[PDB]
RNA sequence: GGGUGAUUAGCUCAGCUGGGAGAGCACCUCCCUAACAAGGAGGGGGUCGGCGGUUCGAUCCCGUCAUCACCCACCA
RNA sequence: UUACGACCAGGGCUACACACGUGCUACAAUGGCGCAUACAAAGAGAAGCGACCUCGCGAGAGCAAGCGGACCUCAUAAAGUGCGUCGUAGUCCGGAUUGGAGUCUGCAACUCGACUCCAUGAAGUCGGAAUCGCUAGUAAUCGUGGAUCAGAAUGCCACGG
RNA sequence: UCCUCCUAAAGAGUAACGGAGGAGCACGAAGGUUGGCUAAUCCUGGUCGGACAUCAGGAGGUUAGUGCAAUGGCAUAAGCC
């Protein structure tokens, strides 16, 4: 490129918390430690619990314990 | 805020709801019952409440089951 | 590079078949990524503008053209050529190097994350997003930075249409709504 | 350091009340349940301990959901109709306060 | 018929070839007082006459029209 | 005097651009928060006070003695002290305001009750001109009780440190 | 006193107390060259960010720009680096 005006690049290995740990070429200095990853963020199991609402009558259901 | 058990509800106005659903929707029912809260089987109704001097009518929804008819009628009014 | 042959192999296949292309020219290709940071506040002072493109640089790896306003608006109190935002191109190595870092440990990390918009094409096959929040890029120590700069992405490829670009990006498997 | 946002430099009981959504007991309960000593502060913790206060907060309701949540719930009342979505809109108290000379807090600061 | 000047807060007026736009008294609240005045504390106001124009800025700069204030209408 | 009298339900007396009077809680380190522990006086109670015990993080709920009371209950007094921490930050000060979850009393807590738990954490960093009380167990501060009262005191009336 | 347009009657010139505007400078680069480049405006998507800031691609094709009036000119740019 235009020969050292840009940051260093260092093929690190950036690590997390679960695993996914893989071959990364960045401008960072250090492998930092993440928290989930692609592979394991709930964008698979979670868009279940993305409808979190519904259910107003359950709630007088349940307070009908009479 | 009401009771461990047993919600509320005044005895004129349950028994004019089971016979709204016995007789289906009809016209609004006119009552002074601010008190009495709501319960599923009157939603899709469209009764009428007290305010201390008009019949202000309320439609029921969904939403509102866990409340009471008055709190959807304001009794002061302000500008 | 990592996800460059994935895309020659699986992309280029799955698109084949997909539209019946005759050619693999005629597969739509990604050919650049435009990180974009309109600092806006740089008129209060030049260390704003500084600030954004260290960040910028950090996040992609080349230094961050400086832009400067095209046209003076009085409505926000600019004039010709002020510099006023900047802005990286990508393409080719870096590209797919920044897209691969990006889709794998910067989306996961928006606060409260639960799908890219897939609407959010322009009609001629380019996507854009914005991201709010500078720090979901692990470049971005927390003890050196001052605010919470937003950035801006703007991939542009080859397509000629806003499935032909739905179809390109989602086999990377770009997490949309 | 982590729990979405950064908690700094505290005890940990008290750097996790920092979280929208821990306060005092919530804090005391996640660091019970997480066996890290009340008195000791955020810097002496392990990354082997972190892991676990973020387990042990994700079993509650926090800043994005919360906010959320607690938006859902005052628009809802103001969707309503009903008595206290009518103060909500209007910004007067909705617990039954006076109006009358107080609720500077709702109101806001004094104007003529 | 010709020429000149002024227009800035409710009133009288200051205001930099740019910079929230200022002063007295008027107005608002509170003190003082039996109660007012006077006095003392805090506070708010604006079409900078109006569309216009070289301008990094138009209050003061930029042709103009609107109005009110003048001045001149001599030999004839 | 077939209503200015009488009855009922709902509403209002609780409104809210603002202004004033009297108060309570604070703007902290002579303090906050945890653990341990000391020292009162006065008073009230029978459709009432309600031990102990069990279940509740709690408000308390169930069972249930005793007491018309120098006997029983309300009723562990708190400031204090001892230890530890917090190290001057709108903070481990402030505890408002909102969101959920609830307990009680009451035929009924929406307008419009009190209280508990979880979450939130607002003004406020000692107050302009002016102005009030107090001369000794007084001012200042700390807690307790009673009347009214089914429930509802930061008010009132009392008590002691 | 000087410059631009019209009056001015398709060469030049052409008056009025005719109709409209400007100048009394600026620039050691805003001059010379050699390379390179091409606007205004609108539409679509995009974090604060909207009527309009920077970004991306589409229309458009000089309606832009020229140190300052007006006229003539300028893409091989005379415009921008
Ligand atoms: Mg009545
Ligand atoms: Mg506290
Ligand atoms: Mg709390
Ligand atoms: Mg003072
Ligand atoms: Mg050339």
């Amino acid at each position: 490129m235009k020969k050292d005006i840009h940051p260093k690049y260092e093929e690190i290995t950036a690590s997390c918390s679960c695993g996914n740990v893989m071959k990364i070429r960045s401008t960072v200095g250090h492998d930092l430690n993440l928290d989930v990853c692609s592979k394991c963020h709930p964008f698979f199991t979670g868009k279940q619990r993305d409808v979190a609402t519904g259910g107003r009558v359950d709630r007088f259901n349940k307070r009908f314990n009479i | 805020r009401s009771l461990k058990k047993g919600p509320f509800i005044d005895l004129h106005l349950l028994k004019k709801v089971e016979k709204a659903v016995e007789s289906g929707d009809k016209k609004p029912l006119r009552t002074w019952s601010r008190r009495s809260t709501i319960f599923p089987n009157m939603i899709g109704l469209t009764i009428a409440v007290h305010n201390g001097r008009q019949h202000v009518p309320v439609f029921v929804t969904d939403e509102m089951v866990g409340h009471k008819l008055g709190e959807f009628a304001p009794t002061r009014t302000y500008r | 590079a990592k996800l460059h042959d994935y895309y020659k192999d699986e992309v280029v296949k799955k698109l084949m078949t997909e539209f019946n292309y005759n050619s693999v020219m005629q597969v739509p290709r990604v050919e650049k990524i435009t990180l974009n940071m309109g600092v806006g506040e740089a008129i209060a002072d030049k260390k704003l503008l500084d600030n954004a493109a260290a960040d910028l640089a950090a996040i992609s790896g080349q230094k961050p053209l400086i832009t400067k306003a095209r046209k003076s608006v009085a409505g926000f109190k600019i004039r010709q050529g002020y510099p006023i935002g900047c802005k990286v191109t990508l393409r080719g190595e870096r590209m797919w190097e920044f897209f691969e870092r990006l889709i794998t440990i910067a989306v996961p990390r928006i606060r409260d994350f639960r799908g890219l918009s897939a609407k959010s094409f322009d009609g001629r096959g380019n996507y854009s997003m914005g991201v709010r929040e500078q720090i979901i890029f692990p470049e971005i120590d927390y003890d050196k930075v001052d605010r919470v700069r937003g950035l801006d992405i703007t991939i542009t490829t080859t397509a000629k249409s806003d499935e032909e670009g739905r179809a390109l990006l989602a086999a990377f498997d770009f997490p949309f709504r | 350091i982590a729990g979405i946002n950064i908690p700094d430099h505290k005890h940990a009981v008290i750097a996790l009340t920092s979280i929208y959504g821990v306060g005092k007991t919530r804090s005391k309960a996640i660091l019970a349940a997480a066996g890290i000593a009340e008195d000791v502060k955020i810097s002496e913790l392990s990354e082997g301990q972190i892991d676990t206060l973020r387990d042990e907060v994700a079993k509650f309701v926090v800043e994005g959901d919360l906010r959320r949540e607690i938006s859902m719930s005052i628009k809802r009342l103001m969707d309503l109709g009903c008595y206290r979505g009518l103060r909500h809109r209007r910004g007067l108290p909705v617990r039954g306060q006076r109006t009358k000379t107080n609720a500077r807090t709702r109101k806001g600061p004094r104007k003529p």
